[PDB]
RNA sequence: AGCGCCGUGGCGCAGUGGAAGCGCGCAGGGCUCAUAACCCUGAUGUCCUCGGAUCGAAACCGAGCGGCGCUACCA
């Protein structure tokens, strides 16, 4: 399992080996985009990203934490 | 228009069914090959050894048909900690016309004493040459104590080697060395993979295996190609088991004992507790005959710590309510077979891993629990189970004082502290209770690369007794 | 003595050559019809007999993967919308990798039985017993 | 094998007791020069198959299904 995906933008599905606020700090600078760490009523992790930059967050988890890069699915939307 | 179950029932009744064990038969005449012993209980234990990600439970399942569970969700796939059990019956065709290689036929536990032959054209039936028990042992680099215990229980060996991987795999060498440690030479080498291979790759692998076994203890060990998925060439393995492996000396003279390796509780959930069952200790009897309704005590038993740090041992007396062997409840037990003693021992004492390697003695014997033991140790040169990337497979160093080392005395898995070091002898201090009855075969492992690693063999010479608290 | 070893190995090779002259590929190209607004797959039962699966389980999975639950007719599944044909080729290949073909061995005849409450995956060449139902 | 949950409108969440729910989606329309933002309107269901008490059940109860999660392989 451990399904990770990006939906037009938001990233839902995040393993927590690294801190989520640290995730905000390593996203916000490079991406220059607004990001909201919102706790939905008991779904996976929610992190926002304004403007469609799905390939950019692909590059991002490539840089920071991505280790499988096969279950991450680029949604159409 | 008979249903398949009806046809099987007709074949079962035609085959004589399965006669019940006598309540009180003459034991001075009973042999492991007697008809009454052989029909409903196994007399020889056969264990399988191999490297990880090869498949041993598959071969055992193909030989017999008894499934090996592979439980605990996470362990359903990777590796199992508890041993695997499977009952197989050696059935040989009585008709001379049919070829010898396919005469033998291994069946499962509840088959009749004489099933019909499945080869087309032979109206003959099968005769029960032997009932064999199978003790699947783990072959991972982490789980050794269970494998050493089951190999101590083991009396006959089946080594599994697959061809397409590296010829000198270390795990099989380690298991063969362990078997060589504990007085066991009847080893049958089996090729796991033959189908996906070329006719010369198999020959090269066979040459490699022959080169491997030239200087070890076992010399005339046969090699047999087998399949775990296609389910062929199983009768040949049965024939080799019949021919190569005789009955180890096991008569009724020696005193009764029990070596429990698995603890099983019988508490079916959802059912009201009004109708329950006693707790089951899964133990091997290598010496003695056990009968229904006997008084028995677990020797190491209740381990407790006093407020002063002293270790108190309370032997666990209990009455035997049942002795489950093979498929049906039986009246008497045969040494050389893994039997579940279902006694009135509290079910929580048989919950998960409490009676894993514990000695148990029937009322009428006085084993000895020891705190400090004297051991005679003999070492090996190169550590087995390690793939060194081109530089001198690790040389075993001499032991040092005060090191926690795993001293698997038969089935007991304990970490002992060394108090004395010399050329051959060592004093082992045991924080966990261990007991000695006659000799006990022992394996030694150290912690050099994280997980436990075998170094050599050991034999108890003396010990400091702890008198039971009644 | 390794003399009784080579005979059994040659017998095994002869048994292989008897059973498998080719050394699975009995998976037909999917045929989906696009009637403008209605997508019809009349190949579900043919692949049911070409994969040895229970058609009810095939249909329940094919509903559980998308946001659709069409109609069963006869040997065919009916849905009313705009959809492609490559999608179910990929679906079939993944489903083959997970259920139709056992990961451990190359065989199709393997199928789903119930030994608890869930579905247990079992084989037909050997009889491997795992829990593959999600 | 039992026990603690679930039965979608594409999805998340709700009351289940007089009869389709809110929001996220989607489409369409309004705003604006225009876009975004904002505002209005829709169409997506046996809220899982079968019965009971009941003028009435999506629920109140079950005689079971399909999937979850705890025990732990439950000779
Ligand atoms: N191709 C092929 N696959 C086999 C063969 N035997 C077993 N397998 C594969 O091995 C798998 C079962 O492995 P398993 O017996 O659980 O491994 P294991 O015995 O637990 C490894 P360990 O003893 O170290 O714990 C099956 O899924 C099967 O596909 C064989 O002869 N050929
Ligand atoms: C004690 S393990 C051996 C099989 C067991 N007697 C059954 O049940
Ligand atoms: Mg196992
Ligand atoms: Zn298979």
């Amino acid at each position: 399992s451990n399904y990770i995906h990006i939906r037009i933008t938001t990233v839902q599905g995040v393993p927590e080996e690294y801190d989520l606020k640290r995730i905000l700090k390593v996203l916000k600078k490079d991406f220059a985009c607004n990001g909201n760490i919102v706790k939905d009523p008991e779904m996976g992790e929610i992190i926002q990203l304004q403007g469609d930059q799905r390939a950019k967050v692909c590059e991002f988890m490539i840089s920071q934490l991505g280790l499988q890069k096969k279950n991450i699915k680029i949604h159409g939307f | 228009g008979e249903t398949e179950e009806e046809k099987r029932k007709r074949e079962f009744e035609e085959g004589g069914g399965l006669p019940e064990q006598p309540l009180n038969p003459d034991f001075s005449k009973l042999n492991p090959l007697s008809a009454e012993i052989i029909n409903r209980q196994a007399t020889i234990n056969i264990g399988t050894i191999g490297h990880v990600a090869h498949g041993k439970s598959t071969v055992v399942r193909a030989i017999s048909g008894v499934q090996t569970v592979r439980f605990k969700d996470e362990l359903e796939r990777n590796i199992t900690i508890k041993l695997g059990y499977a009952n197989a019956k050696i059935y040989k065709c009585q008709e001379p016309t049919c070829p010898e290689p396919d005469c033998y036929r291994s069946f499962k536990s509840d088959k009749e004493i004489s099933p019909k032959c499945q080869r087309p054209g032979c109206p003959g039936r099968y005769k029960l040459v032997r009932h064999v028990s199978f003790v699947d042992c783990p072959g991972h680099d982490i789980l050794m104590s269970t494998m050493l215990s089951g190999a101590a229980v083991m009396d006959a060996a089946l080594l599994l080697i697959a061809g397409n991987e590296s010829c000198p795999q270390p795990q099989t060498s380690e298991h063969l060395a362990a078997i060589e440690i504990m007085k066991l030479k009847h080893v049958i080498i089996l090729q796991n993979k033959v189908d996906l291979m070329r006719e010369e790759s198999a020959l090269e692998h066979q040459k490699s295996i022959l080169k491997f076994i030239r200087g070890t203890i076992a010399d005339g060990a046969p090699i047999v190609p087998i399949s775990a998925q296609l389910k062929y060439n199983i009768d040949a393995v049965n024939e080799f088991i019949v021919k190569t492996i005789p009955v180890p000396p096991r008569d009724f003279m020696i005193s009764p004992r029990l070596i429990v390796i698995r603890s099983f509780d019988v508490n079916k959930p959802g059912a009201e507790i009004e109708d329950l069952k006693g707790g089951v200790a899964g133990g091997s009897i290598l010496n003695g005959v056990f009968k229904l309704g006997d008084e028995i005590e677990i020797r190491p038993g209740i381990v407790t710590k006093d407020d002063k740090g002293k270790i108190q041992c309370k032997p666990i007396f209990s009455n035997i309510v049942s002795l489950f062997a093979e498929q049906n409840d039986l009246k008497f037990a045969v040494p050389g077979g893994l039997i579940g003693v279902g006694t009135k021992v509290d079910p929580t004492l048989c919950r998960a891993d409490r009676l894993v390697g514990q000695v148990v003695g029937a009322k009428g014997h006085l084993p000895n629990i020891y705190t400090d033991i004297e051991i005679n140790y003999f070492l090996l040169r190169r550590l087995l189970g390690v793939k060194t990337d081109g530089q001198k497979q690790a040389k075993v160093r001499k032991l040092e004082p005060n090191e926690v080392l795993m001293v698997n005395i038969g089935s007991t898995a304990t970490g002992a502290r060394v108090v004395a070091v010399k050329a051959d002898m060592a004093r082992l201090q045991l924080t966990s209770p261990a007991c000695t009855e006659i000799n006990e075969k022992i394996a030694l492992s150290r912690r050099i690369e994280k997980h436990w690693r075998l170094i050599g063999w050991a034999t108890i010479k003396k010990g400091t007794t702890l008198e039971p608290i009644a | 003595v390794g003399l009784p070893y080579s005979e059994l190995l040659s017998r095994f090779f002869n048994i292989l050559r008897t059973n498998n002259p080719e050394l699975k590929f009995r998976i037909p190209p999917p045929v989906c019809l696009r009637d403008g607004k209605k997508t019809i797959f009349s190949n579900i039962q043919d692949i049911a007999e070409k994969l040895h699966r229970s058609p009810e389980h095939l249909i329940q999975y094919l509903f559980a993967e998308l946001g659709t639950s069409g109609s069963v007719d006869g040997k065919r599944l009916v849905i009313k919308g705009k959809f492609q044909s490559k999608q179910m080729e990929n679906v079939l290949r993944r489903y083959i990798l997970e259920y139709v073909t056992c990961k451990t061995c190359k065989s199709i005849n393997t199928e789903l039985k119930r030994e608890n409450r869930l579905f247990f995956m079992v084989c037909k060449s050997c009889g491997s017993t795992r829990s593959v139902s999600s």
